């Protein structure tokens, strides 16, 4: 089922001919366009006062990565390396060994933030909610090297954003 | 018989003829390339490089492979004449930035594990 | 079966089988095989010499009218004597149908250009020549389309490395962009993912 | 009679019945030079005879369009022209001959 | 009409491969061994072509593994040994071919676990 | 160049300002996506299709998912299909806004761009609320969608859709009847139906020449056979008719969005087959089978039975297709991407014959070219 | 010859007398799923994963232990065989610990792979799982016996190949446990092989613990030089 | 907050003039917002 | 909108429409940023019995393509790949723009 967009014939009576001639000589549709712009002039603009006002986000927002802890302070990560296997950009590098107490923990956990595509597959693949994409998005640097995150940087990110991260996970975890 | 379909030439003689026409075209083009791209090399350097690129494949005995090499060389010439290439593309033939890698056994042994 | 399984369509399967038999009967000189897949797709495997006739027949015949060339591409299988598989996808608006035509070639055997049958083939053929190195005879203007100027090799060949052989950087001594042999600070990590247990018994091969 | 075909570049054809009769007769005459046991000849002759019989038995253009199922006899005329060109090309090619060559042993074997 | 070439296939000048990665490479053609951690044999069906291992060194900034040879991850799959040999020969690569190893057929007997006089009798189940 | 979309090198031979020859040079955005896909699993390969045509993300996701589902012989659940069609029409709205406004900007009318990019921002908010990403959602996956809709999303979509028509009306007041716009667009880049068919065109570039063809009508997918809409058809094959067709397509997309909002069913959002779709996180942390399947689906992926398919959809820019070849493993053997922009830009020289510089600018604008899909 | 004719999915196979159904199936390229069977160990027939249907026979047979009779048609992909495999995998996974992320066998686990290929995709087990205590058998083999599926491969290997009778089973029923029953160490020149034959992460390599996953390792086929055996 | 303003202008922050070590009378940025007020300010929640 | 009534009237006259009816700024009609939790039902395979996977295994029902006319190996009416497409019908909602 279809319709035509440009298949209408103008009427040839004297009234229509005079209307079209007056349109040509007096520029009525151009005045209509001017009126549309003038109408927009007196509308309230849609601009927000950044950085004092921020754009709306969601609990599902994928921002800066972070490594989480259990309420006791123990690391959630167990070096299963699922995030490394699933990473479409190979942005994660992991090395592990038994800890001094025999625990299964990482010794290297690096994310190349200039390789990352910020897809969130790593936090889907994680079985213990150890690695997350946080809500932060304002972390521009001045050198390339500052965007090569090691385990200390990610643990600091987790310790710094845990209050917001836990609330977002509490809001979202029943959809996952 | 081996029942192979030709590309352009029946045997090696017409392939050599096509090679000679391509060499003539490149040899004629070299001064125009030097002038247009504003290169610091001389016409002698460019013509020697054309000769070197032609002699890189001097061992080929298959007329079809020679035909494909002539096709690729004609593509490169058409790229050069129309200024589709830039100065960097032309200068990549000279490897002016890569350090000279030694050939003798002792230097390779000193530097690393490559044969 | 039920909810999680894709349903079948026997009517379309029978129609495609009948039309494949039709095409095979009309052109015995070039047609080597006809197939209809389980998801109702018709493939016709032809000899390389019949590229121009068969396509012409599929375009101009009253009962075919495959007037649209949706896609033309190549597939590289190194284990085959004829390395490259040339695939044409055709759409017929009159009969609301799609067909696939497949032929083969190697590194040194040219294929006939189809620009006389479909103009759209032009760039497609160029891309094949750019990406796999297959030469198309009587192409009006054959040259690289996707790769950089002066690029050596054909990157879509299976034996071409993923990162290539050269990389680019700006050199200040010569004041220009130069190309050098590739070095990677972190090497791409190869993964061995295939399970040692068979997944689909229906596709099991004879033990030779 | 019809103001436009609605397709850009496709002119409205006055007297389409005569044009179609001429085209179908030309197609049949070209097919007459193809071997009798060729599948292309018999199939195309069958469909051409069907369409010619429909054309000869219907004077109304709209009803002929409905019967032919061919979409607006101007495109039917174009399809007839395409069929004639293909018939001449097929007479040149002779694709009714046996297979040129078999493929190598495992040319079409998939997987691998 | 055909031209009847009579020389062995050689496409080294058309692949754009640098010289060093033709005459200095050694490719191994082999059926991969079964992973001893598992009993499945589905990965021991095809032939593989792989290249010789070159140097990897630690990256100074991150400790990552760095490489300089572009063929370190290239693995080719073939259905027969002869196909892989032909591919290597036409690409100008020196190769070593290792013959396929098949497990020999074995005589299995459950009742042997309960022999009257032979040593095959088991002491536990 | 402001009119070259950043990565197009159009080498033009000109006589005065009359265009004698157009030679498009592309590949300035060729990233070797199709070779990269061969080293990824199917789920890992999914996010490449977001970046193929980064004006219509979820439509490419849907095309890839349909190809993979056809090869897997599985069925997405009905609610997933309805969500797919709803977000595909939202994506069509986004794409047509971008196309029309950038076209007008290229001609010289820069004002409607700002009016319509606020609507684009609102649909980006919808994308982010459903997936957490404004553009590259990766939301549509083989088997269904990643997550269910959050509560209240449908109400906000209804609020946006009940007002989008007046924005379309304002754009139409600015452009449709303006004599400058008609002088710049009428009878520019005229292509015939036969030439359009032979040159490989699709979508509006076909329907502007009077060809009655829409893949959503003739070869429907998902639940497109359960919704009612009209297909705009042109008569002159020029830029003006294609502009009118795209505006009417936006209106029909609003109609389809209304139908999708009113017909959303309940149920699961991905196929209830844990060998293909990952289980819920609660089950993965409770049941042994769920944990094993999560582990294997996120390490190795799912094996796809061997075979080759060509799957196409009516993306907002034309027929978008994938020729996907599976060798039986969990990594695709081959993935050829068919982008309408490739064939459309291949015929730019043909459509520019007898025109001027600004006419060629308008023709590039009217072909609706994005070079991520052209170069890949 | 003395060969007899059998059929695998209707395909004729000539086999020597005494050949088992599993071997006859493998003569045509079909690997029957198995946990307790190893071709270099004595037949046990306790895991019951190799159960397969013989045509015109109401009961499935253990393909690893049952010799194939002349004229038998082995149906390896019938509904009966598939449902038997699903039931056996359900029983195997009923008590198995949810330890895949912390298990070194993850990614090279026969239990995982055969669950993915021959079992169902969900669980209907609504009870609590069993847990057993670990055994210290030395500094080479790490023991986490909750993952044990009681295939008794280690016992058979230690008794027959290594010549050490220090492993066995204690108790019965669901409480049957694999071990030594005393604090004893399995120090043999061939002991580490019990890590390879164990299909699960019950017996793992202590020096290798936690360091790598199977998919990220590159395999180099080489020769041992620690002795003159090669 | 001001609920009579349209979505986007209904919540805002007046930054401090003196953060950890630097003078922020003129040099302000969005990274100074602590995570709890970050969640409130970006409308990921309706509760301060 | 907080615009005065005179400016509102000027806006409506210039635009030619009632602007206040459809506003682009969506003050308060939108959903709350905090929502109650969902319950998210399960699929048809969440059953305790009559649920063997071999009866719902879509991947294992795929088979190699049917071979018609291998080359290795009357009436006979002519056929088409499918029945001819039916002519499209004009819209009843709005056939002409
Ligand atoms: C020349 C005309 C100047 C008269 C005028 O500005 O009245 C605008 C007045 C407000 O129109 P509006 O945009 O619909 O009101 C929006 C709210 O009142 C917006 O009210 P508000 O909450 O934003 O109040 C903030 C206040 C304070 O904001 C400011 O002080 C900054 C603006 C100072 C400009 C000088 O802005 C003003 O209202 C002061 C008006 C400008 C002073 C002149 O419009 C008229 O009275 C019509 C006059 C004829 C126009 C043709
Ligand atoms: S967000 Fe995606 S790309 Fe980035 S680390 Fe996680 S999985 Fe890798
Ligand atoms: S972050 Fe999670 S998925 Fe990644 S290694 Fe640690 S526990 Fe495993
Ligand atoms: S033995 Fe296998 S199934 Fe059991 S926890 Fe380890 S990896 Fe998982
Ligand atoms: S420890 Fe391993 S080999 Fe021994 S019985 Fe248990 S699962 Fe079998
Ligand atoms: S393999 Fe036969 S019962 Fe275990
Ligand atoms: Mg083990």
């Amino acid at each position: 089922t279809y319709k035509f967009v440009n298949m209408r014939e103008p009427s040839m009576d004297m009234k229509s001919v005079t209307d079209r001639a007056a349109q040509t000589l007096l520029w009525t549709e151009l005045v209509r366009g001017l009126g549309m712009t003038l109408s927009y002039l007196f509308r309230e603009p849609a601009t927000i006062n950044y950085p004092f006002e921020k754009g709306p986000l969601s609990p599902r927002f994928r921002g800066e990565h972070a490594l989480r802890r259990y309420p006791s302070g123990e690391e959630r990560c167990i070096a299963c390396k699922l995030c490394e296997a699933v990473c479409p950009a190979q942005a994660i590098t992991i090395e592990a060994e038994p800890r001094a107490d025999g625990s299964r923990r990482t010794t290297r956990y690096d994310i190349d933030m200039t390789k990352c595509i910020y897809c969130g597959f790593c936090q889907e693949a994680c079985p213990v909610d150890a690695i997350v994409e946080g809500p932060n998005f304002e972390f521009s640097t001045e050198t390339h090297e500052e965007l090569l995150y090691n385990k200390e940087k990610l643990l600091n990110n987790g310790d710094k954003w845990e209050a917001e991260i836990a609330a977002n996970i509490q809001a979202d975890y029943l959809y996952r | 018989g081996t029942s192979v379909k030709p590309i352009f030439s029946r045997d090696m003689n017409e392939a050599k003829r096509r090679v000679r026409e391509l060499y003539r075209a490149w040899y004629r083009e070299v001064p125009n390339t030097v002038h247009l791209f504003q290169l610091d090399i001389s016409v002698k350097q460019g013509r020697d490089k054309v000769r070197e690129m032609f002699m890189k494949n001097a061992h080929v005995t298959d007329p079809r492979v020679v035909d494909l090499l002539v096709i690729k060389g004609k593509m490169e010439l058409e790229e050069t004449i129309n200024v589709w290439k830039q100065r960097t593309h032309i200068m990549r033939f000279f490897h002016e930035t890569e350090a000279p890698r030694p050939t003798d056994f002792l230097s390779k042994f000193y530097v690393g594990h490559d044969p | 079966t039920r909810p999680t399984i894709r349903p079948r369509n026997d009517v379309v399967h029978k129609q495609l089988s009948a039309f494949g038999q039709y095409v095979a009967e009309i052109l015995p000189k070039y047609v080597q095989q006809v197939q209809v897949s389980c998801f109702n797709e018709l493939e016709i495997f032809i000899h390389p010499d019949g590229v121009i006739p068969v396509l012409t027949f599929l375009r101009d015949h009253t009962n075919a009218q495959f007037k649209s060339l949706a896609d033309l591409t190549a597939v590289d299988v190194p284990t085959r004597q004829n390395r490259f598989e040339i695939v044409y996808n055709l759409l017929s608006l009159r009969f609301n149908s799609r067909i696939r035509v497949k032929t083969y070639t190697d590194e040194l055997t040219p294929i006939e250009s189809s620009v006389t049958v479909y103009k759209a083939a032009n760039w497609y053929e160029r891309e094949i020549w750019d990406m796999f190195g297959v030469f198309f005879a009587n192409h009006p203007d054959l040259r690289r389309i996707l790769t950089d100027y002066g690029f050596e090799g054909h990157p879509f060949r299976k034996d071409f490395p993923l990162s290539g052989y050269v990389e680019l950087r700006y050199d200040d001594e010569v004041k220009r962009v130069v190309a050098e042999p590739v070095e990677l600070a972190q090497e791409f990590r190869k993964f061995d993912l295939n399970s040692p247990w068979e997944a689909f018994p229906a596709y099991r091969q004879p033990p030779e | 009679l019809k103001k436009t075909t609605g397709l850009v570049g496709l002119a409205v054809c006055e007297t389409p019945h005569e044009r179609l009769k001429i085209l179908y007769t030309k197609i049949l005459d070209v097919l007459g030079q193809i071997p009798k046991n060729a599948a292309y000849r018999k199939y195309t002759e069958q469909i051409t005879n069907e369409k010619l019989g429909m054309v000869k038995a219907e004077p109304d253009v709209k009803k002929l369009e409905e019967q032919l199922q061919g979409g607006q006899i101007e495109e039917v005329i174009l399809q007839a022209e395409n069929e004639l060109s293909l018939a001449r090309k097929m007479l040149r090619w002779k694709p009714w001959e046996p297979l040129v060559e078999e493929p190598p042993a495992n040319q079409w074997k998939w997987p691998i | 009409q055909l031209i009847a070439v009579d020389e062995k296939l050689d496409i080294t000048t058309l692949t754009g491969v640098p010289e060093e990665h033709i005459k200095t490479r050694k490719v191994r053609i082999f059926v991969p061994a079964r992973n001893n951690m598992q009993s499945g044999v589905n990965n021991t069906k095809k032939w593989k072509m792989e290249f010789d291992t070159r140097e990897r060194w630690e990256n100074p900034l991150m400790g990552w593994s760095s490489t300089a040879d572009p063929l370190s991850n290239l693995v080719l799959t073939f259905s027969t040994k002869e196909d892989a040999v032909a591919f290597a020969e036409k690409n100008g690569w020196s190769f070593d071919v290792e013959e396929r190893k098949v497990p020999k057929p074995k005589s299995k007997s459950y009742g042997a676990n309960f022999s009257w006089n032979k040593r095959t009798r088991v002491s536990t189940k | 160049h402001p009119a070259a979309h950043g990565v197009l090198r159009l080498v033009m031979e000109l006589s005065g300002e009359m265009v004698r020859k157009c030679d498009p040079h592309i590949g300035l955005l060729h990233r070797g996506t199709e070779k990269l896909i061969e080293y990824k699993t199917y789920l890992q390969a999914l996010p490449y299709f977001d970046r193929l045509d980064y004006v219509s993300m979820m439509c490419n996701e849907q095309a890839y998912s349909l190809a993979v589902e056809k090869l897997l012989n599985i069925q997405p659940p009905p609610r997933a299909q309805w969500i797919r069609v709803l977000f595909g029409e939202i994506t069509r709205l986004l794409n047509h806004i971008m196309a029309v406004t950038t076209h007008a900007l290229d001609i010289g009318a820069m004002t409607p761009f700002f009016w319509m990019f606020e609507e684009r921002e609102k649909m980006f908010e919808f994308y982010e609320r459903v997936s957490g990403a404004r553009m590259h959602a990766a939301y549509i996956r083989p088997g269904g969608v990643h997550q269910d809709l959050p509560l209240g999303l449908l109400d906000d979509i209804y609020e946006f859709s009940k007002n989008f028509s007046f924005r379309i009306d304002e754009l139409e007041e600015m452009l449709t009847n303006n004599r400058i716009w008609r002088n710049r667009t009428v009878d520019i880049g005229v292509v015939t139906a036969e030439d359009a068919l032979n040159y490989g065109f699709s979508g509006v570039m076909l329907r502007g020449s009077g060809i009655q063809w829409d893949l959503r009508k003739t070869q429907p997918y998902d639940v497109y056979d359960q919704v009612e809409f009209d297909v705009p058809i042109g008569s002159r094959g020029d830029c003006y008719d294609r502009y009118l067709c795209r505006v009417e397509e936006m209106r029909q997309s609003l109609r389809i969005i209304s139908q999708c909002l009113n017909k959303m069913p309940p149920g699961e959002i991905k196929v209830d087959d844990a060998k293909v779709s990952p289980p819920k996180r609660a089950e993965m942390k409770t049941s042994m089978e769920s944990l094993i399947h999560h582990f294997k689906l996120y390490t190795e992926g799912y094996q796809v039975p061997p075979g080759a398919t060509y799957t196409a959809i009516e993306a907002p820019k034309g027929e978008f297709g994938v020729y996907l070849v599976s060798d039986g493993s969990s990594r695709p053997y081959r993935c050829k991407i068919k982008a309408p922009g490739f064939a459309h830009l291949a015929g730019l020289d043909k459509m520019s014959k007898g025109h001027m510089l600004a006419d060629v600018v308008a023709i590039i604008g009217t072909q609706d070219i994005v070079f991520g899909e052209v170069d890949r | 010859s003395n060969l007899i004719e059998v059929f695998v999915d209707g395909q004729s196979v000539m086999v020597e007398p005494g050949t088992t159904v599993l071997q006859a199936c493998e003569k045509v390229g079909m690997q029957i799923p198995r946990f307790c069977y190893h071709e270099r160990l004595s037949v046990a027939g306790n895991c019951r994963m190799c159960l397969v249907e013989i045509e015109k026979a109401p009961k499935v047979v253990a393909a690893c232990a049952m010799p194939v009779m002349k004229g038998w048609n082995i149906l390896t992909n019938s509904e009966k065989s598939k449902k038997a495999r699903e039931g056996v995998m359900e029983f195997l996974l009923a008590n198995h610990p949810l330890d895949c992320p912390i298990c070194d066998q993850g990614g090279e686990c026969d239990l995982q792979d055969q669950s993915m290929m021959f079992g169902s995709d969900r669980s209907r087990f609504l009870e609590g799982k069993r847990a057993v205590e670990d055994k210290n058998i030395g500094p080479l083999v790490k023991t986490i016996m909750t993952r044990c599926i009681q295939c008794t491969r280690c016992i058979r290997f230690a008794s027959e190949i290594a010549g050490v009778d220090d492993l066995g089973t204690t108790g019965r029923g669901n409480d049957m446990q694999v071990g030594t029953y005393i604090e004893k160490m399995f120090m043999s020149e061939l002991s580490g092989n019990i890590i390879d034959i164990c299909p699960v992460g019950a017996l793992t390599s202590k020096p290798y613990a936690f360091t790598a996953r199977p998919w990220e390792t590159r395999k180099t086929e080489s020769i041992d030089v620690m002795d003159a055996v090669g | 907050e001001d609920n009579k303003q349209f979505f986007g202008r209904h919540r805002w922050v007046i930054y401090t003039t003196e953060m950890n070590g630097r003078d922020t009378f003129w040099d302000v940025d969005g990274s100074m917002v602590p995570p709890e007020w970050h969640r409130w300010l970006h409308c990921m929640t309706d509760d301060p | 909108a907080s615009a005065t009534r005179v400016i509102q009237l000027l806006r409506n006259w210039a635009s030619g429409r009632d602007l206040q009816a459809k506003l682009q700024l969506r003050y308060q009609e939108i959903s709350k940023r905090t929502q109650p939790p969902p319950k998210l039902p399960v699929g048809p395979s969440h059953k305790l019995s009559n649920n063997y996977y071999c009866t719902r295994d879509g991947r294992r029902e795929a088979m190699p393509p049917s071979i018609v006319m291998s080359s290795q190996k009357t009436e006979k009416k002519a056929v088409t790949p499918a029945p001819p497409i039916k002519r499209w019908e004009l819209s009843k909602d709005q056939p002409y723009l």
